Parts: structure tokens; sequence; C-alpha cells
């Protein structure tokens, strides 16, 4: 109550620590940052001073997360149709969703178009396709399946346009993220035969995928649903 | 333009952002680093000048006139900037042309009642940079060249009559005969911001830590516009106190009359 | 290690200066100098190689 | 209004010289060293032209490296001021100095065998600050000497030099106003030899004429060539008489 | 012109209280937007701003974010090309204090501002400095709509040709243009035009609340 | 000259054993081995260079007066990382190209007790970063001439609490050691390539005259005093001031020059020409009566 539950980017919502008075012992709230908010320095009358600043327009939520008690408050901003969603940016363990670009013999280049939420809901990643200014992946032969690391057919495994769902193991360079389908509910979900001039095929086995319009059946890497 | 990392440009902040500030160098925050200036060079110019800095930052200024219908020709002083290797369209390339077209105005800083032949005709200035290498912002630079230039350009001297309204003669020049142009060159002072300290003539190094700087114009002994808050860098720019702002031009309206000073020897 | 050579033929320094004991730097460990470091450095090549 | 000639029947030419005479001849070698590897300032009569000369060095973009040779660029920039008459516009884009730029490089393409600087890029810079005939050959002394100042490996000298005709004779090194009256050829010439680099006539020529005028020229240039080692030996012992 | 059609080249051009309104996050095109218009007395002013980022710059090893602004003219021809490019490198030396740029590593915010128009009356028996103010607003308007994080609100003020934008509620200064005028104006123009950024100000931050509602 | 020492000049653009010419012929003796600096056509043995004749044994060559600095195996030299690529980094060294780094010829922080990670190729950034400075031995040379290095030694490494200054690599040389403790607690990095780093003493430096995390820290020593950073301006322009008179900086050089240049109060007198004229002047004479 103390602090304001809307706070305009620039507002001060709370100092750096804070404390109260309960059950005969001094309570510790010890305020952190969070996505919205930034903590800065502000001086007056020649006194340096920190506390949490919003700097995104929106309702404003704490959360606890984590003799003597010990306490943790979240502090950060909420804005409140259209989705932006900078925050959130491909970190190792995230599931993403992603499109074959190209197809190389030892490895296979995607490139990221939204990512997996935590608890489905997705973050769609906007981006111009015919520039490049979109994140680039790469998925590597022995991060295909976990059956038979060593060798592994790219061909028969992705197609270029076809949707590969995949969790990235690392960052790796500036170019190339690091992707893995090895787990069951990874793999190429939407496809389509013949690169995508064909009809729709949907997926039955894990290394098959079949399209009950033309009776066409081509190999392919498929999760589950 | 100089590349440093985070270590160095913590440690020159320290340096200069100290209360007693020390240049890296050891110079006081209103010494200029030494300086070097020729002129009369080009011939084929009206006037000429070559600056060359401590660190190699070389410009070059060349002065030519043209007799033009001062009726017609509202700006009778244009001041053109370049720098081979460097495309003209430059951000900064334009940027110093604007500021410095307006330091060099017909009527602002610049007594263009000696650049008037008749009643009618007058002689345009064209006053040409040329950078051939900085390691800053050169506009105080360019500003020194374009002082020493101006201050030794010789014009044609007029023979006809000047009453175009009535006889109206066409403008003829004595040959060989010339007059030296007296004028008044106004001069552009750059400062830096380093936490609550300014320091004047910034080098390269200190530039990168600046929190700010400040584009100061100087003529007739005392500070005109054009004024101009600059951010040296882009990584480090920060908001200043109105203080720091009268401190800056308190700082060039003392120490700038011996900057000319020592420029004002022919 | 001891070099093993006992004589030295088209010496340009005398086997004598060439076995020596040299005090270690701090920067370097002292080793023993190669015996004809000298003749490699300036004995004159055939002209006919050239 | 006025009006002149060429050649007078007493030998004597517009400016006053006769047929057979180099304008003066003044050299210098580093004269930017906190600005370029190599640099030199040329004073061939009333030409005034700085050559700096960057590398060999990293390549800013890997997309243009050469894994065999160096990169060699050569950009000229004639300033508005060089003429007498000020120019209005740039003349960076124009036809005429992109085929002068494209000529120089062709020329030493073939004279710095540029096959010991591979995954590099040599970079020179030109600046004309005054110009008044022969700004060719006073171009080609120019990116010779600064490029020997950087310590760049050639295999000899290119020496430029101007060459104007009247009726049965031509004239050695033309200025603007002879270069206004009469076709002109510029020569370029490798070390002593007879071996030409460029060879550039724009204007009407008598095929007669040229054998003998490119005769006169390499003459010229010979002398041009002897000076030039003339200059840096004589800076050399300047210099060294300065450290003394 | 073999790009546009510029038509003949043998013809020749033809020879002869303070009021906001404010409006955010009408262009789908881009991530932040703003509208901007001024009237006082026979003088009115209406600009677009227009931001477009944070994108990723492949390659890019820097640790903080790049803004780039350009100025356009919409409409009437009047600004020199050159003076375009100055205001912008002006305006880049404020936003540079303002955007929390440690927040966008290896990323780049492109900042668009179309001068659409500016209405000027002149009787008969400087001059891009009184837009300068309504860049600056509108510009943080469109950042701040944009979600682009600002450490405070960017405001400023134009007094006898004299502009100084300030942030931290006029404790200091983000940005200062001087040209003409007349002296010892100092102490002056500094306390009116931060009047006119408190005003501005809080019209910024009630048209974020607006909209935002 | 109380602000601003301005020099003026008038109608200048500018102001002012066998002899080796271009075309020269330096011998025709066929049995000579060409090196560089040279060319040769049968018997005739040309120069492509302006330099001194050099003859060592039959190998004929000749030494330009001027030109690019060149890397040696074993230099001790210090460069800035330029960029950083794959599995490596290209550190700005001064030459011709970039110096070349390989993930496998630097050393992880905790050393030894620290296991190999394939995440380290990836994470580069974390150790070198565009623009730090750092120590560091040419390991090896490439064909055309480049330099591999290496920083596996507690010796080299990112650099700190200082700053950083350049001379022309000519006027610096090899020697047995490279790093110096000078009067006023700090101390002089003389990297072969010219790059110079002047920071404060380190305990290292002083046990080598008798902690492994944060070998990459950006930050500086808090606590360093005035009296050593005015050691460091001092130092820095004495330094130029010996560079200006083409002087070889030497260890005995400097703090000759540093204890000379005591004469003036203020250490920004010392960026002048005559004053550093004067000291590199002094310095000469000094050597020649004690010698």
């Amino acid at each position: 109550f103390q602090f304001p539950e809307i706070a305009y980017p620039g507002k001060l919502i709370c100092p750096q620590y804070g404390t109260e008075n309960k059950d005969g012992e001094d309570i510790i709230f010890n305020y952190v940052p969070g996505p919205g908010t930034k903590l800065i320095q502000y001086e007056h009358n020649g006194r340096t001073l920190e506390a949490i600043t919003a700097t995104l327009v929106g309702t404003v939520r704490c959360e606890e997360e984590k003799r003597r008690t010990v306490k943790n408050i979240l502090v950060s901003v909420l804005p409140g149709a259209n989705n932006d969603f900078a925050n959130n940016l491909p970190k190792e363990g995230d599931i993403v969703l992603t499109r074959v670009t190209r197809l190389s013999l030892q490895r296979a280049n995607v490139e990221i178009l939204a990512v997996e939420d935590k608890p489905a809901t997705f973050s769609v990643s906007q981006a111009s396709s015919d520039l490049g200014e979109t994140f680039r992946g790469i998925i590597r032969s022995q991060d295909v399946r976990s059956t038979d690391r060593d060798r592994v057919k790219v061909i028969e495994c992705f197609k270029p346009g076809d949707i590969v769902r995949a969790q990235v193991l690392s960052l790796g360079d500036g170019t190339n993220y690091y992707l893995t389908t090895a787990r069951n509910d990874l793999g190429v979900v939407f496809a389509r035969a013949a690169n995508g001039a064909g009809g729709l095929m949907y997926a039955t086995d894990w290394q098959m995928m079949t399209s009950p319009v033309t009776g066409a059946t081509e190999k392919r890497k498929c999760a589950k649903p | 333009h100089m590349s440093l990392s985070v270590a160095e440009k913590s440690y020159l902040y320290d340096s200069l952002a100290s209360t007693p500030s020390i240049r890296p160098d050891g110079r006081l925050p209103h010494q200029f680093r030494p300086i070097e200036i020729f002129t009369d060079f080009l011939p084929s110019s009206n006037g000429s000048s070559r600056i060359i800095a401590s660190d190699g930052s070389e410009c070059i200024v060349s002065i030519k006139s043209k007799v033009v219908d001062h009726h017609v020709e509202n700006e009778l002083l244009q001041v053109d900037v370049d720098i081979a290797g460097q495309r003209d369209d430059a951000l900064v390339v334009e940027t110093i042309t604007s500021l410095l077209n307006k330091v060099l105005k017909s009527g602002s800083g610049v007594d263009s009642s000696k650049l008037q032949l008749t009643k009618k005709y007058s002689f345009k200035i064209f006053v040409d940079v040329l950078v051939i290498s900085s390691h800053s912002h050169p506009i105080s630079l360019i500003s020194f060249a374009i002082y020493s230039a101006l201050n030794s350009t010789y014009l044609p001297k007029l023979i006809s009559a000047f009453d175009d309204l009535e006889v109206e003669e066409l403008p003829t020049f004595h040959d060989y005969d010339m007059v030296k142009l007296d004028i008044n060159p106004p001069l552009v002072f750059i400062l830096a911001v380093v936490g609550n300290n300014m320091l004047l003539d910034p080098a390269a190094n200190e530039s990168e830590v600046a929190n700010n700087g400040l584009i100061i114009s100087w003529s007739n002994g005392k500070i005109t516009s054009p004024i101009r808050s600059v951010a040296l860098n882009d990584s480090n720019v920060k908001s200043f106190k109105p203080h720091l702002l009268k401190q800056g031009l308190a700082m060039v309206e003392k120490y700038a009359p011996d900057v000319v000073r020592s420029l004002e020897n022919l | 290690f001891i070099p093993l050579l006992k004589e030295k033929p088209n010496a340009l320094k005398p086997l004598s200066e060439s076995l020596r004991l040299v005090d270690d730097d701090e920067n370097n460990p002292s080793h023993y100098p190669h015996p004809y470091e000298y003749e490699i450095d300036h004995q004159e090549y055939s002209p006919e190689i050239l | 209004m006025s009006r002149l000639e060429i050649y007078s029947p007493e030998g004597l030419r517009l400016d006053g010289r006769r047929w057979n005479e180099l304008r003066r001849f003044e050299s210098s070698i580093n004269t930017h060293p906190h600005a370029a590897d190599g640099s030199s300032y040329m004073e061939q009569g009333n030409n005034k032209i700085i050559t700096l000369v960057k590398g060999p060095k990293e390549p800013r973009l890997k997309s243009q490296m050469d894994t065999s040779k160096a990169l060699l660029n050569v950009s000229v920039n004639i300033t508005k001021f060089s003429k007498f008459e000020r120019s209005k516009s740039s003349h960076k884009n124009e036809r005429r100095v992109l085929e002068i730029q494209t000529s120089l490089v062709r020329m030493f393409e073939k004279n710095v065998m540029l096959n010991i600087y591979p995954r590099t890029v040599i970079d020179i810079e030109i600046h004309v600050l005054e110009q008044d005939g022969g700004i060719m050959g006073s171009l080609i002394n120019g990116i010779t000497l600064a490029l020997i100042d950087a310590g760049i490996s050639m295999f000899d000298y290119i020496s430029g030099i101007s060459v104007g005709l009247y009726d049965t004779t031509p004239l050695l090194d033309t200025n603007s106003l002879e270069e206004n009256a009469m076709s002109t050829v510029t020569l370029g010439v490798v070390g002593k030899s007879e071996k030409l680099s460029l060879l550039l006539v724009e204007d009407k020529i008598p095929l007669d004429r040229l054998e003998n005028v490119l005769a006169i020229g390499i003459a010229g240039a010979h002398r041009v060539r002897d000076l030039m080692d003339e200059e840096l030996r004589k800076h050399a012992q300047k210099r060294v008489s300065n450290a003394s | 012109d073999r790009r546009r059609l510029l038509g003949p080249a043998a013809a020749k051009p033809m020879a002869f209280e303070q009021e906001l309104s404010l409006h955010t996050g009408f262009i789908e095109n881009c991530n932040g937007s703003a509208l901007v218009e001024a009237r006082s007395l026979g003088h009115q002013t209406s600009l677009i701003s227009a931001v477009y980022g944070p994108r990723s710059i492949r390659g890019s090893f820097t640790s903080q974010g790049t803004i780039s602004i350009q100025l356009k003219n919409g409409l009437l021809e009047k600004y020199n090309t050159n003076e375009l490019k100055e205001v912008s490198s002006f305006l880049m030396g404020i936003f540079n204090s303002v955007v929390n740029l440690s927040r966008y590593p290896k990323s780049g915010i492109d900042i668009f501002v179309y001068l659409t128009y500016d209405k000027d009356l002149t009787n008969n028996p400087s001059q891009i400095s009184s837009l300068i103010p309504h860049c600056i607003t509108s510009i943080t308007l469109a950042l701040a709509d944009a979600g682009i994080e600002l450490v405070d609100m960017a405001g400023a003020g134009e007094a006898n040709g004299t502009v100084v934008s300030f942030i931290k509620n006029g404790e200091e200064i983000v940005g200062f243009w001087k040209d003409d005028g007349d002296d010892e104006d100092l102490l002056e123009c500094l306390d009116r035009c931060k009047e006119q950024y408190n005003r501005y100000r809080d019209l910024m931050i009630s048209c974020l609340m607006n909209q935002e509602t | 000259s109380e602000v601003i020492t301005i020099t003026k000049r008038n109608g200048a653009f500018q102001n002012s054993s066998q002899i080796v010419t271009p075309g020269e012929l330096v011998t025709d003796d066929p049995i000579w081995m060409r090196g560089h600096g040279t060319y040769f056509l049968d018997n005739m043995t040309y120069s492509s260079v302006a330099g001194t004749v050099s003859r060592v044994n039959r190998l004929l060559s000749v030494i330009p007066l001027k030109g690019r600095y060149a890397p040696e195996t074993g230099d001790h030299v210090v460069g800035r990382i330029a960029e950083v690529g794959n599995k490596r980094w290209k550190v700005d060294i001064g030459g011709k190209q970039h110096a070349v780094l390989m993930l496998g010829s630097v050393n992880l922080p905790g050393g030894i007790l620290r296991r190999k990670s394939e995440s380290d190729e990836l994470q580069m950034r974390s150790f070198l970063k565009e623009g730090d400075l750092l120590n560091a031995e040419v390991q090896s040379l490439f064909q055309d001439g480049s330099a591999s290095l290496h920083t596996r030694s507690l010796k080299y490494g990112k650099l700190r609490n200082g700053m950083f200054c350049q001379v022309p690599s000519s006027l610096i040389v090899r020697a047995k050691n490279h790093t110096h403790n000078l009067p006023g607690n700090i101390t002089v990095v003389l990297g072969v390539n010219g790059y110079i780093w002047l920071r404060k003493t380190s305990q290292m430096d002083l046990a080598r005259d008798t902690s492994s995390w944060q070998i990459y820290s950006d930050e500086n020593d808090p606590s360093i005093s005035n009296n050593i950073r005015q050691a460091i301006c001092r130092y820095a322009n004495v330094i130029k001031a010996l560079a200006f008179c083409e002087i070889g900086i030497t260890q005995q050089r400097i703090v000759s020059a540093y204890e000379a240049s005591m004469v003036y109060s203020n250490v920004g007198e010392l960026i002048e020409k005559n004053v550093m004229e004067s000291i590199g002047s002094d310095i000469l004479t000094a050597e020649k009566m004690r010698g």
C-alpha cells in the first residue's frame, strides 16, 4: 500500500532496503529489481541514494520468492490486441519453434520464430524474414536424436520449410544457437509434401510423417503431442 | 574514434573526474595542447591556412572570392567541409557544416560590410575546409584554421564607380593591386564535462569517458551563438546541472582572449 | 645435458670458450650453450650452393 | 579581354620558358607520420599534392579479402579550390576521375609484386591542393614516393611526365595554358627503362610527332627520376645532420 | 533521374495560450509511434515520430544499445538537409542519456521523425529552433510507448531561440541549443524553458495513462 | 602562451658508406645470396627499398630506413583485441595483420583444478572482449608472417590499474625482460611492438624483484592514490618526449628522464616541444660524459 499501484516510466516506487516492526522482532524486506523496473542512483542535497524506479507504464505487482526472520520481495511493473514481449529471449533450457532455412550435411541451420513460455502459450518474435534480422540457429547432426548419435542422415530428418520444435542447449556464437530435438516432444511439427508443394502432412510415428490426403509419406523427425 | 577497454576508461575517469582534476598528460582544465599553423601557401586562393595538432590532427582551409549580386545572394559567406577517405553525406560532416555556417553568418558574427563593393555587388566568400586527419570533434580545430585563414586573406581592389543604380558601370578591378580583408572571424571552443569538472580542448581519451560536452562560439570579446551541448561519446552521456553550463560559459569568457592573443600574431 | 663433443674441427671459437657455465636468468633457466652456435651464426656458406 | 599564342619565333612560350625546361620540382617525404604509414608532399610547379599510404593492414570487411595478394586502393580528392575558378560540384563521381583512378591502379598493379602481403589492404589517399597542368604525372610521382616511405616493396620507380606539342616540336612539362592551347601526352615511365606503365593521349596528335615526343619525354623523365633519388638521399643527409 | 519521377528538368519550381494534441500507438508498422500537434498564436507545428526496435544486429559486440535519429520533410520543403542532420545529432546526444542503454546489448533502436508540417506566418513592413522541443516530446512519447526503458522523461522549451532540455524534474540538463537571439538571457531562458518542460512533462505522462488505460 | 601555444608561418605549406638511390646497383657478384630489400637479374643485384646495404656472411640485404614492425618468434608484445570469432581472438598489435589467438593458447580461471568445457568456445567474450588490453608472447608464426599469441603464464594476461600509450616500434628493442619496476610505485610494460602499458606496481612485480578467478575482471584497484596517478602521467609524458627525439626507450632512459623532468613543477609542461627536445638532449649528453 505504501508504494503506488501503477507507475509511469521514471516514477519512484520503493528504496533499496526496507524493514518493519512485528511480533517484537524486525522483519527485513529486501527489494530487488524486476521486469519493468531498474535500480538507479539519485542524489539530493549532496546525498547519494539508490531506489527502485519503474521503466515501463504499468500496474505494479509484488511477490515473495526464495530467532530472526528473513524475507525477499520481487518488485515488477506489468503493462496495463498488440504484443511486443522484448524481455523474452532464447535462454538455455527454453523450447523454441523454428523454421528450416537451409540444409547441410553435418548440420541444419534454422531461424527462431517463437519461444515457449513457462506455466500452452508462446511468445512470437516479430522480425523481417526477407532481411536476416531474425535470430538464426543451428541444429547439430548429433543433436537430432538420442538414438544413434554418431550416424544421422540429415536429409531424412528435416526439410527446407518444415517447422521444428526444439530446445536450446546453449547460446553459441552470435550467428547460431544450439538446438536439440533429442527428446520425444521435439521434432518436425508442421510440414507439407515436396518442400511445401504438396498437401499438409501429419505426424504419426516418431521417424515417419504421413499425409492423409494424397497418401504421400515422407521421412521426417516427428514429435509427440 | 579511439577504442579503450572498460578498465582504461574507468581509470581515466578517476584521473579526470577527481576534485583536483588531472589530465592523463598532466594539463590544467584550461590548458590547450601545442599547435602549429601555416598560412598563405596557396597562391591560387585569396587566403589559406594549415593547422597541425599534437596528436597528428591536421586541417586545411582555403578562402576564395566571387563577385555576386547581394540582392539575390542572401548568404555572403559559405562554409564547405570535407575529409578524404570519408563520404560527404555523413552525419558529422553536415552537422559541422551547418554549425560553421551559423558561426560565420553575414549578419551574426562577421562584418559583412567589408565584403561590399558597390550598391549592387559584393564579395562572396567561400571557406573550404579539408580535414586530413582527426581523432576527436574537429570543430575547434577547424575554427582556429578558418580564423588564421581569414586574417591573411587578400581580395581584388575595385576601380569602377560604386553606384550601379544610376551610371551602372560594369565591375572592373585594377590589376596587381589588392586589399587585405579586414574582418573579425569568430572562434569555436569545445569543452568536456567529466563529473563536475570542465576541460578545455578535450583529448581523444578524455572525450571517450566524458559525461557531456559544450560547443561555445566567441566573437568581439564576448560569448555568442551558436552554443551547443554535444555528446562527445554515446555510451556515457548524462544530464548536467545548470551551474556546469554557466561554469563553461564563464571558463571560455576568461581564457578565450589568451587564445586570441596567441592567435592574433600576424 | 653435457655435450659429448671432445674435438671441435672448423672452429671460430675455442672449444674451451664453448664449454662454459652461465648463471640462470630470473626470466630464464640456465642451459649449456650449443658448441657451434657461433660458427653457425658467423661462418660463411660455400659460394656454390647459392 | 585578351589573346595569347603558343610558341614565338624567338623560341619563347607564354610563361617565358623555352621548349625544353622542367618546372620547379620540390619533393617531401614523411610529412604525415601520425596519419599514415607512408606520406609524401609533392610540389611540381604550382601543383600541390598530399599523398597518404595507409597499410598494409587488416581489411575492414572480411568479404573483401584476398589470401594470395594485398588489396590496392586509390582515392584521388581533387579539391574544389584546386583551380582558379572554384568548382561548385564535387568531382569524386565524375567518369573522368574514375578513369584516372582506374588508370593509376592498372599501372602499379604490374609494378608491385603484391604477392608478399596476403590478407592485407593498402589504401592510398590523395589530396590535390592546387592544380596547374600535368596533374596526372604529379599524381604518379606522389604515389611512388609515398609508397617507398611506407617501406612497401616495389620493383622500381615509376616517374610521370607531361608533354606539350606545337607544330613540329613538343614542349616539355605543360601548364594549364599550354594544356589549353595544345594537345598533351602523359607518360608513365618505369625506372630508367624505355618501358611505359602509362601512355595517355586524350587530344588529337599527328602520327609523325609521337616518336620524337616520346624520346623527349623519356629523357626528361630520367632527369626527374635522378632528381627524386637526390631528393630523398639529400633529405637523409639533412636529417642525419639534424640528428648530429 | 532513373530512381524516381522528377519530371521535366528544364522546368522551374513555384516562385512567389499554448495548446497541445498528443496521440500515441496509431501505427502498427513499428514498435512505438507518436503524434504531436502544437498551436500557438499564428504558428503551429504537427510532426510524427516512428520508432523501430529494439532489433538485434548480427555480429554486434556492443554491450549497450545504439540509437539512430533521422528527421524528414513530410510536406513543405523548408529545412536544409544539412540542418536536419545537425538537429538529429543534437537529439541523439539527449536520448543517449535518457534511454537505458544497458538493457539492450547487441541491439539497435532506429528513430524516424517525420516533420509533415509546420506553418509560419511572418509580417512584412532561429526557425527550426521552435520545433526542437516538440521533436523531443514526440520521441520521448514514442520511446515510452514502444517499451524502451527511459531513465527519465525528456522534455524541453524554446525561449528567444534558446532551447534547453531537462530531466529529473528540471534539476539537470540533457541538451542545450542556442542560436542568435540576445545575450544575458541565460537565467531567464533556463526558467522559462523549465516551465515549458514541466508543462510538457505532465501532459506526456497523462498521455500514456490515457491511451494505456 | 598562457593558454595556448600557436606557432605560425607564412608563404609556405610546411617548414624545415656508399650512397643508395632507386635504380641503383648494389653489387655484381653472383655468389651473394640475395635477402630482403633486394632483387636480382643474373649477376646484378639491385635495391628494392631506400636504406643501408647489409652484409651478414654471404647474405646481402638492404635494411629499409622506414617500415612496419615485424614479429620475431619469442617477442614480448602488448596487444588490444580487435575481433572475437570462432575459437580465437584477433588482437591488434600494430603490424600488417591482426594477432592470432587460439582458445587452447590461454589459461582459464581456477586452472589445473578447472575441467575442460565445450562452452568456453561459445563464451570467449567473457574472457577477452573487444577493446581489452593484454600481455602476450608470440608463440608461433604463420606462413605469411602473422603471429600466433599465447598467455599461458601468470606474467601474461589482461591489463588494468593504469593507462596506455604507444611509441614507434623501432624505439623499443628485444631484451631479457620488458616489464620493469620504477620509482613512484608504478610499473611499465614495454611491448616490443611499441605498445606500452603503465600501471600501479602489483604484488607480482614486487615478487620478481625480490585470485585466479579475477584475472579477466575489468575492475581496477579501488585504492589508487593521486601520487601514483600523477606519476603515471609524468612517466607517460617523458616516454612521449623520448619518442619525440627518436631516442630508444630503455628502463634506464625512462627513470633518468622521470627524475630529470622533476625540474618542471607542473606535469603538463612536458608536452611542449622545447621541453621534450631538451630532456632527450640532456639524456644523450648525460650518457656521453658518463660513458
